[PDB]
DNA sequence: AGGGCTGATCGTGCAAAAGTCGTGCCAGCCGTCT
DNA sequence: AGACGGCTGGCACGACTTTTGCAATCGCAGCCCT
């Protein structure tokens, strides 16, 4: 249920959620136009716990950090002892896909070749990178999510027509950081309470309404747990939640 | 046992006139001894007479 | 980066530990046989009657009656030859024709052989020398008075209707023999108590034969397993020859004796270490047994050679040779080590493991289904669904054959 | 020798005649190269030819070029029989070797290795192939299957393809009626996809659609020829999710900001 | 030893030229705007030479892969990585006197040249750590569908690579040049295609088609003639009517 | 006093081939039955 | 009375196991002859 966590009082958070629910039995691709430090992962979770195969695998492997060109070939497979130095393909991602969907983070960097290889997957999905092994398909669904500008990619041609198309089946715009302002107050207090509890801080400092206003002033584009991150900052600013809350920390680089 | 204590082909035949290997298991063979085992198809009293 | 295989990373093998593993995989009975046949040349490698009572053994009991029975020399020879090839069950091992050939008399014919057998067919007991038993139960019933009812129905069935009861085909049996409904079963039951293998009855006695090699006594939970001390082989170093070598004027010959002795000491220590590694492996297995054996074979997880060799530093070949032909007596009793492992499965017990006594007790319940008919594989599947563990009808037929259960439409019997 | 028509749908343009010419080609096993919109009739055309491949023809050896990393792409290319390349063991037969008689399901991926290009040139050389350490050549056989999605002659003038990439390639060309062009089974394949879509939705009754939707459908470019529309169709199905409930609009460009 | 000859004074001239080259086994490379049966050329040469009984079996040079040129020059190694242990010898040695067309030469690589040249100029079989090199005097010749002297201007190859060919590089006429028996040549191409198309027979084409054959740019010289020939065939598939039109630019899209 | 020198050392686990099983599942069948 | 069926097993193919079957070099130095 994602603990129902990350409450978005923006009824658009709900509306997104409703779209999600409609999508929940639905089994086709989806983009989530996410935000910098927003938290598409958590919502994708909230979906997965609700997935039509909610009992299905839920893996988080993004190729954003695909420092290895071969980390790909792996993710596409390996023959048992392909190349060599190895026993078998470490197929965990390929495992989650069958009996699962596809979830990635910041699909921008992909080698275009890697991408269209993913293309030869989505329409059909052979046993891949398998060093000549016969094909095989993973009963794999999909979901997409990023903070990038899709038009910027389209200008970049970053997504091929086959790619941009067959890749995409739904679009989930994360509300802008400041978009869900009532939601901001909401999940903000949500964190406030969650922190005051788990910190075991004997008292909860609460919140200074001035601090609340200053926090609202934070465009805070990053808020994924960047909300939670600045939250921990502010907690330390208080240091201890015994006193009523006023010490709010946003920018921690500052000495003094 | 074999070429040792309580051995067939030694001190006499097996429980029946039947030889130790298994061949000649009947009353038909009076002194016949199998190729698989040589034990006269005979009476067991001579276990105390050989 | 650009992956593949690249050069990096020899000598002479000997079958030393290899022959040792040949011994270990070989059973300790013949393994000690070799151990003796080994230690023989290695010189540094270390009332009469009681009760004395004879018995009949049945066939001689038959001969005892034959002696009192009036018989001729040819008659005695035919009867004795008939007695010679006699089975424990009391059925005739060889046919009448083989007996006629064994008599080797042209005067001896099949009719004379049959007459001799029949005069000796029911002397003691009824149904002796059954000769493809069928007329044996017939003679047994004939011995019974005709005053017993349904004797005629049983007789007609036994005459030429053995096949109908062979498949438990009661409907076809009734359609063929025209036997009475709910009454032909009475003739069937009167036939059922007919002393089959009546000669097998005389044989009843045996002595004990199973060797406790290791002993886990469930000592205060997590059994204190221990091997058999006397069964564990051990040599004694020739300390006399150890002192007969150096002082030997051929200090070379005697010191070489010392060297061969040291090498054999290495061999014996390696065998003892093999025993001790098997023992620590047994410690792991006994940790397993404190639940498995204590929960019995029903609640037993299938293990693998990989699984056990992982807990040890022993090689998979090392263990795979080590336990071959090994059995230990436990609180349950003498149990084979080769029995320890089992194949795993796709059951929805959340895991993969083996059927075993689950399959056995499943056969038990399938039989425990209405004695009218055996429970089909669907019954097993439903029983497993109740068990919450996935089992399949092909898998059910497999596990049943493992328990060696009768077929669903072969074990149907009149209740 | 059977139908296997599958979801080859919406050919009311001369894509029907396109199929006809495809049929005229279908008996011949010579090199196949085509052209058209990615993810759009294209790999469906591939299925089409795979049917044109006798059912008993053989393995529709799919060739997906956007894969292959860099190097031992070479391995399965030329082959790998020796040690030190593909776990050694047996002569690992490459996907190229995997096809013996099979489909050279060449995909026009426009990846960098014209190195590869020359290789495949030798792949299309004399009916032969030779492995890594591949101690002997071996005269090979396979059906040959390419297609396209961009200006091959231009890239030739652009030099971008190996001249011989095309020179060996394309006994003839085979293009596609664009979505800006085909435009004929619009409502037709529209309804076909809609039928599939509701059926999967198990939607109780066909919503129906207003004519404003079809007017937009004519108005729409549909840059992705086959699927982009089809995705749009399923998307209408979803964004509605109502049975018998006549549509009046469709879902394609979610990048369109919400109102 | 036999192929679709160009039947032409330039073609028969290159024929006599190679014939002058026939038993000659000294190194060589090929000149030629394109290839015009580049393989077929070296191939018939292979069928001719004293390497007729020798191994008249080529090897595709610039095919090869990065780390393994050693073995490539010299077959599989005994001591390379642990796995193999047998000094399997040169693909050259797999001929070592046969006819093994050094093709793909143009696309070859830099240090790749650095070795192969020097060895060919001088080097017996010095394999990985071996005892004694053995010179496989293997019938030597390369090729250039491109302009080496241009490459020299670029300087990509060795001037030694320039030395490589011990023979002058014959060239064939451009299609624009050659264009000699293309009537008869196409006729044979068509007999072929009709056999391949299993077609009954060819009534012919337009004489307009003949002129378009004359009015043909013809880059894919040795290919495109028969190529678009049978292409016209199949796009026609029709033998009752002349190939009045032929399959011009498959790259062109019809209206 | 120098050479030869030669056989004097001393090991072992795992792989490669083989087998072999899980698992089920189509064909014939039997029950009987409507 | 004829198709129903449930079963059962052959069938086959992967999945796992699995045994057997290898064969000194680096030195040494002692010897032996010369
Ligand atoms: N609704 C939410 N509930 C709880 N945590 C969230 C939520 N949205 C974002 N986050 C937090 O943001 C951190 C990074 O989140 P996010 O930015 O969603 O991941 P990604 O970087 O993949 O978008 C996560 O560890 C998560 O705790
Ligand atoms: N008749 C149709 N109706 C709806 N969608 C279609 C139809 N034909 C093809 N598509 C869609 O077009 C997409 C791309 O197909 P295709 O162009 O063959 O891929 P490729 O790039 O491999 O050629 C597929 O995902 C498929 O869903
Ligand atoms: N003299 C010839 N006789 C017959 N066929 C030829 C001749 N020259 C070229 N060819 C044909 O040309 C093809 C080889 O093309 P080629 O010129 O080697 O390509 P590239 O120019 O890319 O090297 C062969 O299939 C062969 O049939
Ligand atoms: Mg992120
Ligand atoms: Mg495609
Ligand atoms: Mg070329």
């Amino acid at each position: 249920e994602y603990k129902d966590n990350l409450l978005g009082e923006a009824n658009s958070f709900l509306e997104v959620l409703e779209q999600v629910s409609h999508l929940a039995p639905l089994d086709k691709p989806v983009l989530i136009i996410g935000e910098r430090g927003t938290g598409k992962e958590l919502i994708a979770s909230r979906l997965h716990y609700l997935s039509s195969r909610w009992q299905g695998p839920f893996i988080s492997l993004n190729c954003a950090a695909l420092n290895e060109n071969l980390l790909d070939s792996e993710l596409f497979g390996h023959e048992a002892g392909a190349f060599t130095g190895a026993q078998k393909r470490h197929p965990g991602r390929f495992e989650r896909a069958d009996g699962g969907t596809l979830f990635l983070d910041e699909l921008a960097t992909a080698p275009m070749m890697v991408q269209e290889k993913l293309l030869r997957v989505i329409e059909y999905g052979e046993l891949e990178r398998v060093g000549g092994s016969q094909p095989l398909q993973v009963n794999v669904r999909l979901v997409c999510a990023t903070n990038a500008d899709l038009p910027a990619m389209v200008n970049e041609g970053t997504f091929r027509a086959d790619l941009l198309d067959r890749l995409a089946f739904d679009v989930v715009q994360l509300p802008p950081l400041r978009e869900r302002e009532s939601d901001i107050m909401l999940m903000a207090e949500y964190f406030a309470i969650q922190m005051c509890r788990e910190i075991k801080l004997p008292l909860f400092p609460g919140f200074t309404e001035r601090a609340r206003e200053t926090l609202l002033n934070y465009r805070w584009p990053g808020n994924i747990r960047e909300l939670k991150n600045v939250v921990e900052r502010s907690v330390y600013r208080h240091g201890t939640s015994d006193y009523p809350l006023d010490d709010i920390i946003i920018d921690p680089f500052k000495r003094r | 046992e074999r070429d040792g204590l309580f051995c067939a082909r030694i001190f006499g035949p097996v429980k029946d006139y039947e030889c130790l290997c298994g061949k000649y298991k009947r009353l038909k063979h009076r002194g016949v001894i199998c190729e698989k085992c040589g034990v006269e198809v005979t009476q067991t009293k001579v276990r105390r007479e050989r | 980066m650009k992956q593949g295989l690249q050069l990096r990373l020899q000598l002479a093998m000997t079958p030393q530990l290899q022959q040792a593993i040949r011994l270990l995989q070989l059973s300790t009975l013949e393994l000690q046989q070799e151990l003796q046949q080994a230690l023989e040349s290695n010189p540094l490698l270390e009332l009469p009657v009681y009760q004395g009572e004879t018995t009949q053994t049945l066939q001689d009991y038959l001969m005892w009656q034959v002696e009192l029975t009036p018989f001729t020399d040819t008659d005695r020879a035919i009867a004795t030859s008939i007695v010679d090839a006699v089975d424990d069950t009391g059925y005739l091992t060889i046919q009448i024709e083989d007996i006629v050939d064994s008599i080797g008399d042209d005067e001896i014919g099949l009719e004379e052989v049959e007459a001799v057998l029949k005069r000796i067919q029911r002397f003691d007991p009824v149904g002796v020398a059954a000769k493809d038993l069928r007329d044996c139960l017939l003679i047994q019933l004939s011995q019974f008075a005709k005053e017993t009812p349904w004797l005629e129905e049983a007789r007609l069935i036994i005459s030429d209707h053995l096949d109908l009861l062979a498949n438990h085909d009661f409907r076809t049996l009734m359609r063929v023999t025209r036997l009475k409904e709910e009454v032909l079963k009475e003739a069937v039951n009167l036939i059922q108590s007919l002393d089959p293998r009546p000669g097998q009855s005389i044989q009843t006695s045996e002595p004990e034969y199973v060797i406790p090699d290791v002993l886990v006594r469930k000592v205060s939970g997590r059994w204190t397993v221990e091997l058999n001390a006397d069964s564990i082989p051990r040599l004694k170093i020739n300390q006399q020859y150890a002192a007969m070598g150096n002082s030997a004027r051929n200090d070379a010959d005697g010191q070489f004796i010392r060297s061969n002795l040291q090498e054999a000491r290495w061999l014996i220590k390696s065998l003892e270490s093999r025993n001790d590694t098997l023992l620590r492996v047994s410690r792991c297995i006994v940790e397993q047994q404190q639940a498995f054996f204590e929960q019995g074979e029903e609640y037993m997880k299938p293990m693998v050679l990989a699984d056990i060799a992982q807990a040890v530093e022993m090689h998979e070949s090392t263990i795979s040779r080590v336990t071959t032909q090994k059995y230990l007596h436990s609180p349950r009793g003498i149990f084979e080590l080769k029995y320890f492992f089992s194949s795993h499965v796709n059951t929805e017990g959340g895991g993969e493991a083996s059927s075993t006594a689950i399959r056995a007790l499943v056969k038990k319940l399938i039989a425990a289904e209405n004695p009218a008919k055996p429970l089909s594989d669907s019954k097993l599947t439903s029983m497993l669904s109740e068990q919450g563990i996935m089992v399949a009808r092909r898998t059910v037929a497999k596990y049943r054959e493992s328990l060696s259960i009768p077929p669903s439409n072969q074990r149907k019997q009149l209740v």
